[PDB]
């Protein structure tokens, strides 16, 4: 699903879902393990915001 | 002045006389021995300024400048010896006669005692800058990021030209003593407006203005590493110099003109490190670091008080050291892994431990730890700006905030985490690029303990 | 071997020790050991590093600047006398700077050596340095980064026309 | 803490014969849970988190279900702890 | 007197001497930590010296050694203020060192960088002691500045947690949020009294204004981690334990106490800044003390005792008692550091647990641990005749007669009262109680390092209360008489919590299950300051920069504006010119145009 | 072997011989300068015994 | 060591996970272990009510509704083992993690400081070497004509074979480097 | 029963510390024993006012010994 | 190297000004710069206007 | 599309052919010389003695010279009485008034 033409900028790029790395299985062997990511996945445009070390958005109990 | 400049110019016939084996070798030495000639010139007369002869003369600003680009010709060639070795002996030679002659030319930029003098060498320190990015620069962007730099720094500087003829033909001399000693001041005229702006646009493109600044993140990016060592240390220091030497002449007028370019500044410090935060390429993340400390020097040579003058030097000379080492870090990183995204490389500090410390003296340099030269120039600048407006602190703490994340940030995401796997091509550093390394650290450390040499005229 | 005059220190009133108690003072102990074992080497280093210097006397010299025509009296685009004036004022911007922190030393020891008594007992050095630091910005400040000695006659000029205008 | 082959086996069917369901004189290194024994899933997750609490080591549970033996539980937790002896 | 400077200076310069040594061959040997602690101890023992000297005669001093550069008027120099201060917490803080290198020797005995963490302490040390010996706001500036860096580095020891790494990354944050107002004061000063020289700043500014106080203050928020910038202290638990013990624990998290102690003659004529202090101290021990209720992890509740006792020393300065701020700081390094040395003994029999949930019935499995954390938290809690008794209690009845705002005082009392019970929680789940660790029981504090590094800082604890309060001249008037219950106030909130928290402690064992209360969740979450404070402001800043600053300007519309739309006139014109047509007739018309043109125009 | 040393290792002289050529050309440039030697209005002095110039 | 996920999950493991999280956040909840064990077969009779429904649409929605009542009662600081993902001592020993192959690069001193263990590592090297192109043959055979459609690998099909892809599964890091 | 541990090269870091120490101390030994030396025996000249009739020369205004050198030297 | 092109290279050449984009650069480029000015110019004025007054005090403000 | 050689592998570690490398180039002779001349002509020679030339730079920058004229400026000011800083950088009879 491509991010809306709306000028931005993004065009062909998939808005994926804006799930921060921290919600991502840690069990789950990942080719990045420290991005908790594989190669060749599409890479969120707004990951570097979303890495483990920076903003989360994993689910609170409250 | 000759004692630099003709030794300088005598590397040249040795440079293409010598052995294929010896350039590099031979090179290094008579740069090293030419910039200890240089050391003399730091001894200023504090009433006035050295005039060796009509044509050239020294102040407390040229000479830590001159310094600072002899002193810098050496790292640039250990640090451009590694990605060269393939090319053949002439393409070699000619890489190192540019390097000689922007280094010729950048010592009688700062040494000219006539403002016309002074413009046409800075202009000619394009085409050896042009040449190196458009010819050993490795990536295909690399011919639009010269012509980029070119024609921003072309379009800045033909008003400036313009303008140092007028003054030729009103006040009748463009020798620099000459116009401070006599400096009639300005009036709030619209001529008088635009001959401002014409004085003040061409150092203004040189120093990285917001705005103004497109050229600079393409530029440090496409070129070679050499190319982006004198780029951020001595090159954008040609606007803060051509500046703080132009302010004379525009003496009233000064305090009208500079709130367009005090607030873009001031609000380009913090959007430049707020883009430091989510840049995704290690140079580029450089270069806008060395963009926000251009901003900095900016407002303090606008707002012209002699506390932000002496800041302006001091940040002049540590930023030239601390992006050159930034960049010659990145440097070993792009040449071991061919890819300058930060993300990629990972985990660098069990690999390469001493490295790694490089890294963070380097990075705790670039978020101004006292008592470091840096802070130092830029306490001053804050102190100067708090007296001109005590709103100045909130843009320039958050600004202080940002480099200090950004600068960490770096740091953690190229030297710490999980190694990545796949890369295996990384191998121990060589006693090379650890010297240049040092050869980057330890004269800024040392100048810590003697810090009137890099305060400027005004100390 | 600094002048007491330039750098004014108050008379020692030091109290008598008036021990009270039979325990030892472990401090006179400690000091003495520290005398014994510290200060007569040092002391016995430099008595041979003076005799050593006392050998080879050797004196350099304060030099001495004949005053100069001020640009009061230099003459428009006279470049010869513009510049004696120019760098004499220089020099005068340097001394001014120099008696300042000579004062705001004073201010500095006077507040340490008074102790919880600072507030009143050093009066007379704030009043010293507010006069001086007065003088001091009327006299220099906002004249910019690229002071000079034209500039300083031209902010003293504005000051004396303001002060005719205050005179009606 | 070596925490050796032997010692593991040791300990992981200590607490199976501690587990009163499973009858002690027939539990034996390759006792299938599901089949040899009577117990159930359920049965298989709270031998999982004993095992676990022993150990004081987590067992992710793609791997956790997947165990069905002792020797299995002994042999996978070697192989998280580096056990080759 | 002439001892003094001597001896003053010898104490800082000895520490620097393993730094230098670091480059030799000790570095590589197992000997460089035993040599580190030996250095700490001499230091020790020569700062012993001067602290007796002041101590018979009030001999304070200050030594410009050195004359770094002078810019016109503002002179620059190296000088170290050693006042009272200075003179107490140098013993104070090198002794805590002490106890805490002999403890790490044991505590980080696999670390193969040991050598590495000695080192950063003795860096830390170094710091911490220039921040504390400082005569000028620069020098002040470069201590505050390196016991942040080394924080920073300290805390992010395991560079593989991303956890670590975020830590460190906030913590640095917030004391740079810190530094802002420190920077402003450094600014203010400069300006208006014309130098950075404690002196000459107290001579002049006679009746402080309020902006340079307000900087200071919060400074002081960043470091002492107050309320809205507290989280970075909790959170610098991810570090090792001997690293929390030593600096977010005991010697680094008061710098911005002393930063406020040291400026209290501008302090006392500012009421507001007072006021504000008073009132920011309040909030941050009732907020962390109810967050320590809550925890299950025992270096999460240290560290939040931590950050209460430092809002308690916040609390005593707006109260305009800063020599009792500075006395409770001195205690609050032995008893804490003791208490963090007993948790980390905890943590390393347990193999690395830290959750007192898992952690039962210690009472008697480490006697020598449990002798020592019941001690430590009497004088917490402030049992009489300890060295919190002599801190805490005064504390209490300075705030309670004295003009206050009565909602820091209520907020204070109940604090006290939540110390008691986290104390409590503490003690009541790990050392009481059966056990719950996994099986294999590898307890053993039977190790010399241990015990008598948690000796000397035992016995610390029990005696140097008394002492100091003894030695050290009268400087505050005191409270002689008050109401019966306003003396035993301190008494009677301390029990009613200590009953109140066993009570519900006991509780526990019940076979009840509830599911957990809003209150309960708001604690445990941390009041949720982490979780929404974390996400907001960081994700819409990140965003910000990406979407506007990145993008929107940079690469989109000053590209627009400057090259991208000259460039496409230029492209625009060329095609016009270079019409590619050339016909003879077209263009020979144009002559014609233009030689009428140019008779019209130009005659 | 000397011939050979210095048949491809003489270009070290080149810099050298430029820094001495570059104090010679200072110095006569210096002396093209001397316009007032010792007419200003604050060194002036008169010469002392055996002396020509003040070099200034 | 991890087994390759499957594309869902059963709800037989649905169940069970549910199952895993409620008896670790009881455990949370109910510190004391007499209280947890009753707590504990409480819910283990909880889920055995429900064990033998029929109706998958009936399981389905009580599986739900005991998610939304987990979420409820969750412990806000669940228990989390050291070493388990989140916890204290997660990814502590990273750092000193150092890959096999920084071996290649030592200076022949350091090699020779000991000669044995890099025999043996020429030996591991020698074995890779030979079996890389064996396990590439068996992975293209096996391996459907769409493509693999799951992470599993095969074992060894022959003796003198080893396991395809398994060098950095053999040589990873131990756990516990120092 | 000890278990290889795997590290990267460092005989060329140490190499470069060595060769880096060797060379800042081939200068540094030699000038840190001529400061002293100079300090110590020539030492630091006496602030005298100037004879009257006298014209110093223009090394002979600094204080410290090696300063007035390089003055007199090289200035 | 697809995210870091996207999310340098690709940016301009897909951009069209559209009447968001337009606004949102107005804003967010502008705005802040003039707000900065309104700031500041009225700080400085007032400073200004109480210097000329003489009711400002700079008693030992003596190093700008 | 054209007839190109293949594209060079990463260049070949200087540590394969010679393990001290030292960098700087191909053959070890010239990569010792090069680490000699380096570390020489830097560290021992720029980096020591100039930093020692610059320490004991002579003050011409007039920084005692100035002191000392401050010293005996207040001596002399306050033996006589006059003010220690006079308000008038210029003598005010000098000037001339408009």
């Amino acid at each position: 699903e491509p991010y809306p033409d709306d000028g931005m900028g993004y065009g062909d790029y998939p808005k994926l879902p804006d799930r921060s790395q921290q919600e991502r299985d840690p069990w789950y062997d990942w080719d990045h393990p420290d991005l908790r990511l594989n190669w060749g996945e599409p890479i969120h445009w707004d990951l570097d915001m979303y890495i483990r070390n920076r903003v989360d958005t994993s689910p609170t109990p409250v | 002045m000759l004692k630099i400049i003709i030794p300088t110019t005598m590397l040249l016939p040795m440079t293409w006389m010598s052995k294929h084996n010896m350039i590099w070798i031979n090179a290094t030495v008579h740069s090293l021995l030419i910039s200890l000639i240089s050391l003399s010139l730091l001894n200023q007369l504090g009433e006035n300024s050295l005039n060796f002869s009509l044509t050239f003369f020294s102040d407390s600003l040229s000479a830590p400048l001159l310094v600072l680009t002899t002193w810098l010709l050496p790292l640039m060639l250990m640090a451009s010896q590694s990605h060269l070795s393939k090319e053949t002996t002439t393409r070699k030679k000619l890489y190192i006669t540019m390097l000689i002659l922007l280094q010729l030319f950048l010592i009688m930029t700062f040494t000219a005692t006539e403002l016309i003098l002074f413009y046409i060498l800075f202009e000619a320190t394009l085409v050896p800058t042009l040449i190196i990015i458009t010819r050993w620069g490795n990536q295909t962007e690399r011919l639009n990021a010269g012509l980029y730099f070119l024609f921003y720094t072309l379009a800045g500087s033909l008003p400036l030209l313009v303008a140092l003829v007028y003054i030729q033909n009103t006040t009748g001399s463009l020798n620099f003593l000459i116009i401070h000693y006599w400096s009639h001041p300005l009036s709030n005229s619209w001529s008088n407006i635009f001959m401002w702006l014409a004085c003040i646009m061409a150092f203004m493109v040189k120093m990285p203005l917001y705005g103004l600044h497109l050229w600079l993140p393409k530029a440090h990016v496409e070129a070679p590493i050499a190319g982006s060592m004198v780029l951020a240390a001595v090159l954008l220091k040609l606007g803060g110099y051509g500046m703080m030497r132009i302010t004379t002449i525009l003496n009233p007028l000064t305090n009208y003109m500079a709130y367009p370019f005090l607030m873009l500044s001031m609000w380009g410090m913090i959007m430049t490190s707020s883009i430091c935060l989510r840049q995704t390429d290690l140079k580029s993340l450089i270069a806008y670091s060395s963009v926000s400390h251009m901003a900095l020097v900016i407002v303090a040579i606008m707002i012209q008080t002699p506390w932000s003058f002496m800041g302006a030097t001091a940040l002049m000379i540590a930023h030239g050291l601390t992006s050159s080492m930034l960049f010659c870090l990145a440097n070993t990183n792009y040449e071991r892994v061919h890819s300058r995204t930060m993300i990629l490389a990972r985990g660098l500090q069990t690999l390469l431990p001493l490295m790694a410390t490089w890294w963070l003296m380097a990075s705790l340099t670039n978020l101004a730890l006292p008592p470091s030269i840096n802070l130092i120039g830029e306490l001053f600048i804050i102190t100067a700006s708090f007296s001109w407006s005590n709103i100045t602190i909130i843009l320039m703490g958050m600004n202080m905030m940002i480099t200090a994340l950004y600068s960490l940030y770096m740091l953690i995401t190229t030297q710490r985490g999980k190694y990545t796997h796949h890369i295996n091509n990384i191998k121990a550093s060589f006693t090379r690029e650890n010297a240049l390394m040092a050869l980057h650290i330890l004269p800024l450390l040392l100048l810590t303990l003697n810090p009137k040499m890099i305060l400027g005229p005004l100390y | 071997s600094w002048d007491k005059d330039v750098y004014p220190e108050p008379p020692r009133r030091t109290p008598a020790p008036a021990p009270q108690t039979s325990l030892p003072n472990p401090v006179t102990y400690l000091t003495k050991i520290f005398d014994l074992l510290v200060d007569r080497p040092v002391t016995l280093a430099r008595e041979f590093i003076e005799q050593q210097h006392a050998k080879n006397r050797y004196y350099y010299y304060h030099r001495e600047f004949r005053r100069v025509p001020d640009i009061t009296e230099c003459e428009e685009k006279d470049i010869l006398c513009m510049f004696e004036a120019e760098m004499q004022w220089r020099r005068d911007y340097k001394v001014d700077q120099e008696i300042v922190n000579i004062i705001q030393e004073r201010l500095k020891a006077c507040q340490q050596r008074e102790g919880e008594s600072y507030r009143q007992n050093c009066a007379k050095e704030l009043e010293q340095f507010t006069q001086v630091s007065k003088a001091f910005q009327d006299r220099y400040s906002d004249l910019g980064a690229h002071y000079s000695a034209r500039k300083c006659l031209a902010k003293q000029k504005q000051r004396m026309l303001a002060e005719r205008k205050a005179a009606k | 803490p070596p925490l050796t082959l032997e010692a593991i086996k040791d300990r992981v069917l200590y607490v199976l014969k501690l587990y009163d369901k499973i009858d002690p004189e027939k539990l034996s290194v390759n006792s299938h849970f599901m089949k040899d024994l009577g117990l159930d899933s359920l049965d298989q997750v709270e031998i999982i988190m004993a095992m676990e609490d022993e150990f004081g080591f987590e067992i992710p549970d793609i791997d956790a279900e997947k165990l069905m033996c002792p020797q299995e539980i002994v042999d996978y937790i070697a192989d998280k702890k580096d056990v080759y002896e | 007197m002439n001892p003094f400077a001597s001896l003053t200076l010898t104490t800082l310069i000895i520490l620097t001497i393993p730094i230098m040594m670091s480059n030799s061959n000790i570095y590589k040997t197992n000997l460089y930590p035993n040599y580190v602690k030996t250095t700490v101890s001499y230091a020790f023992t020569l700062s012993l010296v001067p602290l007796l000297m002041f101590m018979h005669t009030g001999q304070e001093m200050i030594i410009s050694n050195w004359h770094w550069m002078t810019l016109q008027t503002v002179e620059l120099s190296l000088s170290f203020k050693m006042d009272y201060f200075s003179v107490m917490f140098i013993p104070v803080a090198l002794f805590v060192t002490w106890s805490i290198m002999e403890f790490s020797m044991w505590y980080m005995h696999s670390d193969p960088f040991i050598n590495r963490f000695f080192k950063y302490l003795v860096l830390f040390l170094i710091t911490m002691m220039i921040l504390v010996t400082a005569n000028n706001l620069f020098q002040l500036f470069i201590g505050w500045e390196g016991v942040g860096i080394m924080s920073f580095l300290l805390i992010g020891w395991w560079h593989g947690r991303t956890d670590a790494n975020t830590a460190a990354l906030q913590a640095i944050l917030y004391n740079r949020i810190g530094d802002i107002g420190f920077v402003l004061s450094m600014a203010w000063f400069l300006t208006h009294s014309n130098a950075w020289d404690l002196q000459q700043i107290f001579m002049l500014n006679n009746e402080c204004p309020n902006m340079p106080l307000i900087g200071l203050l919060l400074a002081a928020a960043g470091k002492s981690a107050q309320f809205g910038l507290h989280p970075w202290l909790p959170s610098a638990m991810e570090g090792p334990t001997p690293v929390s013990a030593l600096l977010h624990s005991s010697t680094m998290v008061v710098a911005g106490v002393f930063l406020l102690i040291r400026f209290y003659p501008l302090m006392e004529t500012n009421k507001l800044v007072q006021t504000m202090t008073l009132c920011l101290g309040a909030i941050t021990t009732l907020f962390t003390a109810l967050c320590a209720i809550t925890q299950n992890d025992i270096k999460k509740i240290v560290a939040f005792s931590t950050s209460s006792q430092l809002g308690l020393m916040m609390v005593t300065i707006g109260i305009n008692q800063p020599h009792l701020a500075f006395l409770h700081i001195c205690m609050h390094a032995f008893f804490k550091a003791m208490l963090f040395m007993c948790s980390g003994s905890i943590i390393h029999s347990l193999n690395d647990e830290q959750d007192i949930r898992k952690m039962g019935g210690l009472y008697k499995a480490m006697p020598f641990t449990t002798t020592a954390l019941i001690i430590g938290s009497l004088a917490l809690t402030g049992m009489p005749y300890l060295t919190g008794f002599y801190s805490k209690d005064l504390i209490i009845e300075a705030v309670n007669m004295s003009y206050t705002n009565a909602w820091a005082l209520l907020m204070t009392l109940i604090a006290t009262s939540l110390t008691a019970a986290y104390s409590t929680r503490i003690i009541f789940f790990a050392f009481l109680g059966k056990p719950r660790f996994p099986p294999l029981v590898l307890i053993n504090e039977n190790n010399p390092l241990l015990i008598n590094s948690i000796k000397r800082l035992l016995i610390g604890s029990i005696f140097a209360g008394f002492i100091i309060s003894n030695n050290i001249p009268p400087m505050t008037v005191p409270n002689t008489t008050m109401p019966l219950y306003m003396k035993m106030t301190a008494l009677i909130v301390t029990i009613m919590g200590f009953m109140l928290a066993l009570e519900l402690n006991n509780t526990t064992y019940y076979l009840k299950f509830k599911y957990p209360s809003q209150t309960y969740k708001f604690s445990n979450m941390l009041g949720y300051y982490p979780s929404i404070m974390h996400r907001l402001p960081t994700y819409h800043n990140l965003s910000m920069s990406q979407k506007s600053a990145s993008s929107l300007l940079d690469l989109i519309w000053l590209e627009t504006i400057l090259p991208k739309t000259t460039s496409f006139i230029q492209m625009k014109m060329s095609i016009m010119v270079s019409n590619q047509k050339g016909l003879i007739k077209l263009y020979f018309l144009s002559f014609l145009i233009t030689i009428m043109i140019s008779m019209t125009l130009f005659n | 072997n000397v011939l050979q040393i210095v048949r491809d290792h003489w270009v070290h002289i080149l810099v050298p011989v430029g820094f001495v050529f570059g104090c010679y050309l200072d110095r006569r440039s210096d002396e093209k300068l001397t316009a007032f030697r010792n007419k200003s209005l604050l060194f002036k002095r008169e010469l002392r015994p055996n002396e020509e110039v003040t070099w200034k | 060591a991890f087994s390759a996920p499957a594309a869902y999950l059963t709800h037989q493991q649905k169940v069970l996970r549910l199952y895993k999280r409620a008896l670790r956040h009881l455990e949370s909840w109910c510190v004391h272990r007499d209280k947890y064990r009753y707590f504990a077969c409480l819910m283990r009779a909880r889920f055995d009510e429900h064990k033998n429904e029929k109706d998958m649409v009936k399981a389905t929605q009580l599986l739900r509704q005991a998610e939304e009542e987990f979420w409820y009662g969750q412990h806000p600081q669940p228990y989390i083992f050291p070493e388990s993902p989140g916890g204290t001592s997660y990814e502590r020993y990273e750092c000193y993690k150092v890959p096999e192959w920084c071996l290649d690069d030592w200076h022949p001193s350091e090699k020779a400081m000991y000669p044995d263990y890099f025999a043996k590592r020429e030996q591991w090297k020698r074995l890779r070497r030979e079996s890389w192109e064996r396990e590439v043959k068996q992975l293209q055979e096996e391996t459907p004509p769409g493509g693999p459609r799951t992470e599993a690998l095969p074992p060894a099909r022959k003796e003198g074979d080893l396991p395809p892809l398994w060098w950095h599964i053999v040589t990873r890091p131990r756990e516990r480097p120092m | 029963k000890r278990l290889f541990i795997i590290k990267p090269s460092g005989f060329y870091d140490r190499r470069f510390l060595k060769l880096m120490r060797f060379y800042i101390l081939l200068t540094g030994i030699p000038v840190a024993i001529g400061i002293t030396l100079v300090n110590v025996f020539i030492g630091e000249a006496e602030l005298a006012d100037i004879p009257e009739g006298y014209v110093p020369e223009h090394w002979e205004y600094f204080k410290h010994p090696i300063s007035r050198w390089i003055a007199r030297t090289f200035y | 190297i697809r995210w870091t092109y996207a999310r340098s290279a690709n940016i301009y050449p897909n951009f069209r000004p559209t009447p968001k984009t337009s606004l949102l650069g107005a804003l967010f480029g502008i705005g802040p710069l003039f707000f900065w000015y309104y700031v500041f110019k009225t700080d400085r004025d007032k400073k200004e206007k109480l210097i000329q007054e003489g009711k400002l005090d700079q008693t030992f403000n003596i190093s700008y | 599309i054209r007839l190109q050689e293949d594209p060079d592998p990463e260049d070949e570690n200087l540590y394969e052919k010679n393990p001290d490398s030292h960098g700087y180039d191909k053959d070890p002779i010239v990569d010792l010389w090069n680490m000699r001349v380096v570390f020489f002509f830097g560290f021992s020679i720029v980096l020591v003695l100039g930093s020692t030339f610059v320490a004991y730079l002579p003050d011409y920058r007039m920084q005692e010279w100035a002191r000392r004229e401050a010293e005996r400026l207040v001596k002399y000011r306050e033996a006589n009485g006059l003010p220690l800083m006079e308000s008038n950088c210029f003598d005010p009879n000098k000037i001339q008034l408009p």
